[PDB]
């Protein structure tokens, strides 16, 4: 029986030696695809889910570099688009994807002898890869995710400062 | 071992039952007799939703039955000889037609179901398999029933329509 | 025993870079596979060098040249293939690349001539077989060094019409402001 | 989605085609019970019911705005 | 902790425990350990908002200024009832802030007064032994250690009269905000509330 | 290094390692050389910073002129931080290909402060050993050998100086800093500043 779901059987290939392991797979996707690359694809929405949420709040709040528009996240593509300066971030991604992503991925695929999905190997500063780094990576990157998700659909929605609720903190506090 | 079956198994989060074992068939009782009292007034509110019986709730007053709305209105705009009529209807029919206690509280019968109060006329599974998923149904569609029908009742007390806002 | 690239520590290496000069494993795209190393770095050293001339001859120009030759680093292409001095050019570098290909065919077919030697070396540099796999080294990253040289140069020149810098206006005040 | 009439339809649609389907002789509406689907078949029985379900969703939702009856 | 394995009766009610509903004798123990500590937790919260009121019915307050654009005397000039809202929304959110982090880390504390814990006995040093978190640290309860020259037959005696007291408290508080609701629910209250 | 083993602890916080956060015990033994390299540069620049802060407040410069044009009183007549975008971009450009070629420098040595060198020990003499380069044997760090006349206990005693002066530095530095932008964030600021 799955941990998280006390009422069905957890699926063989989730196991326990993978981070961030719940037992949480009802509808069995890991015998129709990978384990190894769902996870590589968990990880990298993770990670520019983490990304995305730290940008969109240090923007909104104001952090701006210079000669950039002074706009919200909300319409920060557009104007970014229109302002001419969004295809250079495009061009790193564009060749960390073509050059690393692309042969992982094939790696991932056919090769048997391959690094698990998400590990780049990359610890310049050799914070250390543990089971508690990787738990807490996990953890953090699925927070971003559902995040992410609920700032884009609350903006978009509600169009207001960073709370993006109607009322403001008062719907996160309703004692105010 | 009736109504401990689905997500959850048994559950007692507060453990009356586990504490207190000899009381379940009288907790069984009245859960099933809360849920048939539920799926009543559910279907009661569904229907008056659409459907309205046509005639005079009363010749010597003024109102129809079109008259009432769905709610504590539509109860409240009935004439007392009405409403005393209902109430024995059901005094009769669970004092002498459906008692659930043979004798006193908690006093359900033993060779008996907790809500066995059918006569020989009715609808009976000779089965043991058909017999319990039945009635786990029932029960099951008692609890759903009765949530529900706290639910319209909340929304007809608030707003005034069993339907809430959209 | 698994091999993993130097520059790609995720992916393994590729096997058939082995034995050659700048073999960090960079090779994500798997081209040695398909295309033989040797042909691969006839290209390689083809390129370095032709790009080495080239960064340096467009600097050059920018600055300095010939009484005849009266025009600017980006027309300099135009005005001399109108003049005939560009046919002057790849016709005596035209005889260099048949024998190039001559070459390169040779050593396709096992000679013994490697990828990119053609024995020219009359200073003598390297001719110490120690100093060779250095100098090759070092040949090898000035060349890849100097094709994005060239690739800025030609690119910068045509965004920004400027001459030798190839910069904008802007870039040459206030680029050190907080 | 928008209106809840569609969203009634749609989900209506879907369920319905996911009871009558049938894939190499076994569907619910033929009497195989859900736990022998789900291990048979997998979530390639979601997969493809839904896709079918969205297919004639589409159908009668398009075809009742044409009729006007939504 | 069980029917009988818990302090709290009184010489009022006999010395018996008064269930005329019989909760405490249908629910198992881990519910009983659930409502005395929700006991508990009522009865200190009554104690400070009783007095808490009392203090906001005489007109008492900290001299200065809660804020640059508002005052403490500004803030209680609608009597006890009508300070909340007048109180400024970061402080409000400050004290509901620190209030949340105390009441996560007591249910964060492994042994749960549920699940094998004393009922009623949040730990007196939260915000201990969290990764990634520093904290003075001032113990929550009785930071200057005034439990040291009590002995365990006094602190028994000093826990039933808590206990009293907190009961008392949270049938006092609202007697007061009734009083100020309804004006003649609860008589001996002046007009202040 | 290793945290134990670093001359960082001092008599400002019990003699005891200060890590409030769970940083040193999370992170591997690499990142804090890392770390420890990283704070002696902030030191040290912060250290330099300060004081040059301090003159330019003061008003004490160079009598001459600083370009065929410019004069030190000239840039510094905007204040102290003005007077950073008052300087040629041509003066700064060299001030930063300078700074540019020493840290390159230090970071190709071999050991490596990461990879069993001592953090914070930026080697003396950056550019020897270089091929392709020349520079005259003048020591980066104490050119007129004032280390010489030190003892190895000395010499740990002026390396927690160092420490300590160091991160009172960027203290001060982030307080200059914050004091022009926000207006009375820091007091002790005049007009100067
Ligand atoms: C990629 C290589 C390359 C190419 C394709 C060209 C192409 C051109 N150059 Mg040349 N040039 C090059 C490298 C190159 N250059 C280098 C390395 C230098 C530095 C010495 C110069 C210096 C130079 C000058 C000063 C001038 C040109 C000019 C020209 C144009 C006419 C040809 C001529 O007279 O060249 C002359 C080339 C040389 C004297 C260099 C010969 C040595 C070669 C590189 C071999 C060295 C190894 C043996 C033509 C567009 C003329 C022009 O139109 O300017 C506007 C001109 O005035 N180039
Ligand atoms: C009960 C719901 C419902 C309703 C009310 C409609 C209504 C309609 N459908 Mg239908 N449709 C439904 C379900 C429904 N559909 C479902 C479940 C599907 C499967 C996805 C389709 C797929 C479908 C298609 C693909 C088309 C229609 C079309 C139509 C329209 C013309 C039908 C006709 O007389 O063809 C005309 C009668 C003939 C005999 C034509 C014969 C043609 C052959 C090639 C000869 C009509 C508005 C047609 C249309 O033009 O819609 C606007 C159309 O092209 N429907
Ligand atoms: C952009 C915002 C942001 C960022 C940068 C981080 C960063 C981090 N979070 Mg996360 N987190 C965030 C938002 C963010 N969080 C939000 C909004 C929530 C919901 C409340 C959480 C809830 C959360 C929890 C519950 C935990 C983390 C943890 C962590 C750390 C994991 C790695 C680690 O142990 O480092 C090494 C540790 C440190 C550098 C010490 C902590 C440094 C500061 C105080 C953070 C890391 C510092 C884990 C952790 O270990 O935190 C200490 C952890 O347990 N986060
Ligand atoms: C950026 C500068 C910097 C850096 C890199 C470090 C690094 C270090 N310090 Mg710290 N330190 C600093 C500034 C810095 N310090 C300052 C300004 C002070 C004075 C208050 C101190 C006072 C101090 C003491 C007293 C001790 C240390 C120690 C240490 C070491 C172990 C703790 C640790 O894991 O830190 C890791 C550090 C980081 C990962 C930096 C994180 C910075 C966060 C994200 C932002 C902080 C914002 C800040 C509050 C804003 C204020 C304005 C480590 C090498 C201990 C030591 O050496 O033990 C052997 C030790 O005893 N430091
Ligand atoms: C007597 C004889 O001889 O033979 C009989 C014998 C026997 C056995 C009795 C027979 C039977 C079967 C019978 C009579 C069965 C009757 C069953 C019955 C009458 C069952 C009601 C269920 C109601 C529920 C669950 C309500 C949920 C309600 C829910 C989920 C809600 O909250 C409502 C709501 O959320 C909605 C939906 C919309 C939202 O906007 C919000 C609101 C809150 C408004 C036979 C065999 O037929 C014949
Ligand atoms: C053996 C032993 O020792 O113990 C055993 C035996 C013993 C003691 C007999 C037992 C018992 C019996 C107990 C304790 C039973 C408890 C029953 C309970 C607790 C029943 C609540 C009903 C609430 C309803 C219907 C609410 C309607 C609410 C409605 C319709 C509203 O809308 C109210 C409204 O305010 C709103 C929400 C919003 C306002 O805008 C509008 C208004 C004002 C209208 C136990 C448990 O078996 C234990
Ligand atoms: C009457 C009379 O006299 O008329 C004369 C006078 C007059 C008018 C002046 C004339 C003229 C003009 C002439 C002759 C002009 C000549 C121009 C010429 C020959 C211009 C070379 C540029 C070379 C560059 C940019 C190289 C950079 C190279 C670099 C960046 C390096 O140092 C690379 C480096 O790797 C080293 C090498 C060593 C390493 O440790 C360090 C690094 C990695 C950095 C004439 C035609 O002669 C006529
Ligand atoms: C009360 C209040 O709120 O105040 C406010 C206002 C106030 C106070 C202004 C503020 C500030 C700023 C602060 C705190 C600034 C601090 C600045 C700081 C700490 C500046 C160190 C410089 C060290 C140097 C240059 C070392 C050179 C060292 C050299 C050249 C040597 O090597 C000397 C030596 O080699 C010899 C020659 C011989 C050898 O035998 C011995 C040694 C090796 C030793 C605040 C924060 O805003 C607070
Ligand atoms: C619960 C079920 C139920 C049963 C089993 C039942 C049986 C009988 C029998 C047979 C034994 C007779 C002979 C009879 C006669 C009358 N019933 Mg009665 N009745 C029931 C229910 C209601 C309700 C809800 C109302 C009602 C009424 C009347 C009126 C008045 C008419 C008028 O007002 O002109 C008369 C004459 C209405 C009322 O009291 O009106 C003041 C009214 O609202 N009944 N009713
Ligand atoms: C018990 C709860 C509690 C705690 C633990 C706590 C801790 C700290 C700490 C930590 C060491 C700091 C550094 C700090 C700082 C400030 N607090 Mg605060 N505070 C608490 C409660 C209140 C209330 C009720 C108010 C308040 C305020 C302010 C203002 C004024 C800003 C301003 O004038 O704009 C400043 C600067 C007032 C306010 O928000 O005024 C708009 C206000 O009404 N605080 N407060
Ligand atoms: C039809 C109609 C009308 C009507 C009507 C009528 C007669 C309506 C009757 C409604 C009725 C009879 C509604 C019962 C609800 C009971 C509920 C929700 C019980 C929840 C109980 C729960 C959730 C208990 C849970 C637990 O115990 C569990 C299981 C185990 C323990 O360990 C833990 C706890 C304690 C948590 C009007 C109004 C007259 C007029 C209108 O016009 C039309
Ligand atoms: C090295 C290498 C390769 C290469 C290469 C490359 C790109 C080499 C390039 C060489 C280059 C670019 C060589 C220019 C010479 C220019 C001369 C001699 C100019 C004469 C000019 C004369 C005689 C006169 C000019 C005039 O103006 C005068 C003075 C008077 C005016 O009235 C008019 C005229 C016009 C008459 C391979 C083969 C591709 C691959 C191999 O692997 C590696």
């Amino acid at each position: 029986k799955s941990k998280s779901i006390p009422f069905l059987e957890a699926p063989p290939a989730l196991d326990g030696t993978m981070a961030g392991d719940k037992g949480f797979d009802p509808m069995r996707l890991s015998e129709v695809v990978p384990i190894q690359w769902a996870r590589e694809a968990e990880l990298k929405h993770a990670r520019i889910c983490m990304l995305a949420v730290v940008g969109w709040v240090a923007v909104d709040l104001g952090f701006t570099v210079p000669y950039a528009p002074q706009v919200s996240s909300l319409a920060a593509h557009d104007a970014a688009v229109e302002k001419g300066a969004f295809l250079f971030l495009l061009f790193p991604i564009a060749v960390v994807e073509v050059l690393a992503g692309i042969p992982k991925c094939f790696q991932i695929m056919n090769d048997p002898n391959a690094a698990p999905g998400g590990d780049y190997k990359f610890d310049p500063l050799g914070i250390g890869a543990s089971a508690d780094m990787q738990e807490k990576e996990i953890s953090n990157g699925r927070l971003a995710m559902m995040a992410f998700s609920g700032i884009v659909t609350q903006a978009a929605l509600t169009q207001a400062p960073f709370p993006y609720t109607y009322n403001g903190m008062s719907d996160l506090v309703p004692v105010l | 071992e009736l109504g401990a079956t689905g997500p959850l198994g048994y559950w007692d989060p507060l453990g009356f039952s586990t504490k207190q074992p000899e009381r379940f068939a009288r907790y069984r009782a009245v859960e099933l007799k809360h849920g048939r009292i539920a799926m009543a007034a559910c279907t009661g509110y569904f229907v008056q939703s659409v459907l309205r019986w046509p005639g005079y709730l009363s010749t010597s007053a003024g109102v129809k039955f079109s008259d009432l709305p769905n709610g504590i209105a539509g109860f409240a705009k009935i004439p007392p000889l009405g409403l005393a009529q209902i109430f024995l209807f059901i005094g009769l029919m669970e004092a002498f037609t459906w008692p659930f206690y043979q004798g006193g509280l908690g006093k359900v019968p033993e060779g008996k179901l907790p809500g066995d109060v059918a006569g020989d006329l009715w609808v009976r599974y000779s089965d043991p398999e058909v017999k319990k998923h039945k009635l786990n149904v029932e029960i099951n569609n008692g609890r759903a029933a009765m949530m529900g029908s706290l639910g319209m009742l909340m929304h007809d007390h608030i707003l005034g329509t069993w339907i809430p806002p959209g | 025993p698994v091999e993993y690239s130097e520059s790609l520590p995720f992916l393994v290496k590729r096997k058939a870079l082995k034995g050659y000069v700048g073999d960090v494993g960079f090779d994500p795209l798997g081209f040695s596979e398909i295309l033989p190393m040797d042909w691969l770095r006839e290209a390689e050293l083809k390129h370095c060098r032709v790009a080495m001339l080239a960064t340096f001859g467009f600097g050059f120009t920018d600055f300095w040249h010939f009484p005849g030759f009266d025009y600017t680093t980006l027309e300099a292409h135009d005005a001399c293939v109108a003049s005939g001095a560009m046919s002057q050019l790849l016709l005596w570098i035209g005889l260099l690349e048949v024998f190039g290909t001559i070459g390169i065919d040779q050593t396709l077919r096992g000679s013994g001539r490697a990828a990119g030697d053609f024995g020219f070396d009359p200073l003598g540099f390297g001719s110490d077989p120690a100093k060779m796999a250095d100098l090759q080294m070092k040949e090898l990253a000035n060349g890849r060094l100097a094709m994005f040289a060239f690739s800025g140069f030609v690119t910068q020149s045509v965004l920004t019409g400027n001459q030798f810098p190839y910069l904008f206006d802007y870039q040459t005040t206030d680029v050190f402001a907080l | 989605a928008y209106s809840i009439p569609k969203a009634f339809i749609m989900m209506f649609c879907n369920v319905l085609v996911i009871s009558t389907m049938t894939i190499q002789g076994k569907g619910l509406a033929k009497g195989t019970p859900h736990d022998e689907m789900v291990e048979s078949f997998g979530i390639t029985w979601l997969l493809a019911g839904t896709a079918l379900g969205h297919i004639v969703g589409a159908g009668t939702i398009l075809g009742c705005s044409t009729a006007g009856i939504l | 902790a069980f029917v009988d394995s818990i302090e709290g009766v009184g010489e009022e009610t006999g010395n018996k425990i008064w269930d005329p509903l019989g909760i405490s004798d249908a629910v198992s123990d881990e519910a009983v350990m659930w409502f005395r500590h929700s006991e508990l937790k009522h009865g200190r919260v009554a104690m400070l908002a009783t007095v808490g009121y009392m203090i906001g019915a005489a007109g008492i307050t900290f001299p200065g200024e809660i804020a640059k654009g508002v005052t403490f005397a500004s803030v209680g000039a609608s009597g006890p009832y009508a300070a909340w809202d007048a109180t400024p929304t970061a402080g409000k959110l400050q004290i509901l802030t620190i209030i949340l982090a105390l009441e996560w880390a007591a249910e964060t504390k492994k042994p749960h007064y549920m699940r094998g814990g004393v009922p009623g006995k949040i730990d007196q040093l939260p915000f201990e032994g969290i990764p990634g978190l520093w904290a003075p640290k001032i113990k929550f309860w009785d930071p200057l250690n005034f439990m040291g020259a009590l002995t365990e037959e006094q602190k028994a005696r000093k826990r039933k009269s808590e206990l009293k007291n907190g009961r008392l408290a949270m049938i006092g508080i609202i007697s007061f905000l009734t009083g100020h609701n309804i004006p003649g629910s609860v008589p001996a209250l002046d007009s202040h509330f």
